[PDB]
């Protein structure tokens, strides 16, 4: 029972942190920056200051969306790992036979 | 409200099993008299004469 | 058993994040896993 | 998403609470007896059992005030924020090419001490975090403390609703009904036995006295012995009837008492709907309160991000995590306070 | 022997403990099973070191 509560604590946190990556993965528009970055490039520039930094910064909105990629890794994996322990509380702590 | 339900109608049923019990209990003490009404009978044969 | 189906479901998840790393080559390839598991969470949502 | 439903049966439960005895008397009256002879029924034990749910309800008026005031809280902070960010942070929609290929802002990071009052502002979201986490966890607790589990401050609590479905179980099958049964089986079979004896009886003092009138060692034997044995069976068979009249004045007084605790079991199946009523209403609560947080924390991660590096797409970006999840703040606090509003006429309506 | 059998119940009810006793000895037995497979796991990667 212990574990069980505990577990559902669990899924309202992992229900939290999915809303959470539901809005800042899904529902943020990097895809949008991403673009612009793509139309300035189509913008005719001097590359010594631009497309350097284009690149720079083409660089860093990867760095944010593998940071996304990195929350869902890490926070996934570490919510379910919490639900295989509670799963060995669950399915492994088992009374059968006398 | 069906757990109510169900408590409820097994308890009402329970009760009328009571009272028809209780009834068929005083039908048999009703059964009962008749030995008292007809001895009393039997020995009522003498009146005033 | 439900605590099966839901991990099930992440490690259906581990092996969306193991089709990842497209690095720089499109664009619109992206939020369609995304979408999905936002609404089966929507119904799951529901489903609570 | 979560109704004014929910709360309308909350304020049904705050009713219910506050309905009820408090005092040993008081339940005593409500109880309608003092004594069961039932063990995890007791007057005392029941007395306890509405302590433990009134004082619940008398903690849950002032900690709905509390949501009251977190009501006023997230209101003016929908308020404050949808104003100041979206006045602020929507003015910088202004960015053309011609700066964004050339100026790298990130170098002039008039509008930097604009920017501080965005950090102050941040700092404010951070004070609102902290606030509606202490109602969050008040709500959160109230609902273990109806419930069952840990508290967040560190208390392995029961529940009070399983407590009072267990004692419910208890007034389902430990209330004895079938006891009661048996047990006026016990005094009609101790009731036709001593009735067995009365007719004995009778017989007994028959016979005997004509053991009596006989002559004189028949007077002697008989009056020595059943004289005696009339008035001794007879003190002993009054006092058996005695007893199972008590017992009739006990527990086929507990035939009525018995539907007192029926209709006290009623009652408590009524108090235990509209907890498991309560129950979904802290459910959608407390999911709507951690999707607040949620969002808050969506915010304070890429506030984090903010530095003087901000560049021209880099703030852009920036400027985008800011003004993302604040709409979604905004609109689930409009929502929200439409939720507060619209149960207020409600009252008056049916209360 | 009449009260030999309360003596008789008392002895169900410790023949109930014993066999709570005895489930919790197999529990120790699966237990000491998974704890001294490690051990011979360790002894040996500690063999497998030394050769």
């Amino acid at each position: 029972s212990l574990y069980s509560q505990r577990l559902d604590v669990i899924v309202r946190e992992s229900l939290s942190s999915l809303q959470v990556k539901l809005e800042n993965t899904l529902a943020l528009t990097y895809f949008t920056t991403l673009e612009e970055i793509d139309e300035a490039l189509i913008s005719q520039d001097i590359d010594e200051e631009s497309k350097s930094e284009m690149r720079k910064e083409r660089i860093n909105i990867i760095k944010n969306l593998s940071n996304d990629i990195t929350q869902l890794k890490q926070l996934f994996i570490e919510k379910t790992e919490l639900l295989d322990k509670s799963s060995s509380d669950l399915h492994n702590v088992v009374i059968i036979e006398g | 409200t069906d757990k109510v339900l169900q408590a409820e109608q097994l308890r009402q049923k329970q009760l009328t099993e009571d009272i028809a019990t209780k009834e068929l209990e005083r039908k048999e003490i009703e059964k009962k008299r008749d030995k008292i009404i007809e001895a009393l009978d039997v020995i009522r044969e003498h009146n005033l004469v | 058993v439900e605590a099966e189906k839901l991990s099930r479901a992440w490690h259906i998840f581990i092996h969306e994040i193991t089709a990842l790393q497209g690095t720089s080559l499109n664009e619109v390839e992206l939020s369609k896993p995304l979408i999905k598991q936002q609404i089966y969470l929507e119904s799951l949502i529901k489903q609570l | 998403i979560f109704t004014k439903e929910d709360l309308i049966n909350l304020k049904l439960y705050v009713r219910k609470g506050l309905s009820l005895p408090t005092r040993q008397d008081e339940v005593e009256a409500y109880l309608g007896y003092k004594k069961i002879d039932v063990a995890g029924l007791e007057p005392k034990d029941i007395k306890l059992l509405f302590d433990e749910i009134h004082n619940h309800a008398l903690n849950w008026n002032d900690v709905e005030q509390a949501v009251l005031q977190q009501s006023l809280d997230l209101d003016i902070a929908a308020k404050n924020i949808i104003s100041t960010g979206n006045e602020i942070i929507n003015l910088i929609n202004q960015m053309p090419i011609t700066l964004r290929v050339k100026t790298l802002l990130g170098d002039i990071t008039v509008a930097s001490a604009l920017k501080d009052i965005l950090d102050d502002m941040k700092g404010d979201i951070n004070r609102h975090q902290t606030t509606t986490e202490n109602v969050r966890k008040k709500v959160s607790d109230y609902r273990i403390t109806l419930t069952g589990g840990e508290l967040s401050s560190g208390d392995k609590v029961n529940g009070l609703e399983p407590q009072v479905k267990t004692k419910y179980d208890l007034m389902e099958k430990s209330n004895m009904r079938k006891s009661i049964k048996e047990l006026d089986e016990k005094i009609k079979e101790k009731r036709q036995r001593i009735e067995q004896l009365k007719k004995d009886y009778d017989k007994f003092v028959g016979l005997s006295f004509t053991g009596a009138i006989g002559g004189i060692i028949a007077m002697a034997i008989t009056g020595g012995i059943f004289g005696a044995k009339a008035e001794n069976a007879r003190k002993e068979k009054n006092a058996l009837i005695s007893e199972v009249a008590e017992l009739e004045s006990k527990v086929s007084s507990q035939r009525a008492l018995q539907t007192a605790l029926e209709a006290l079991s009623l009652s408590f199946s009524d108090i235990g709907i509209r907890m498991v009523d309560a129950e979904s209403a802290l459910n959608h609560l407390d999911f709507m309160w951690l999707s607040v947080l949620n969002q808050i924390t969506e915010s304070q991660i890429q506030f984090a991000m903010i530095n003087n590096a901000l560049r021209l797409t880099s703030f852009v970006n920036k400027f985008q995590q800011v003004i993302t999840p604040w709409q979604s703040v905004g609109d689930s606090a409009r929502q929200l306070v439409d939720i507060f509003d619209e149960a207020i006429k409600e009252y008056k309506k049916v209360y």
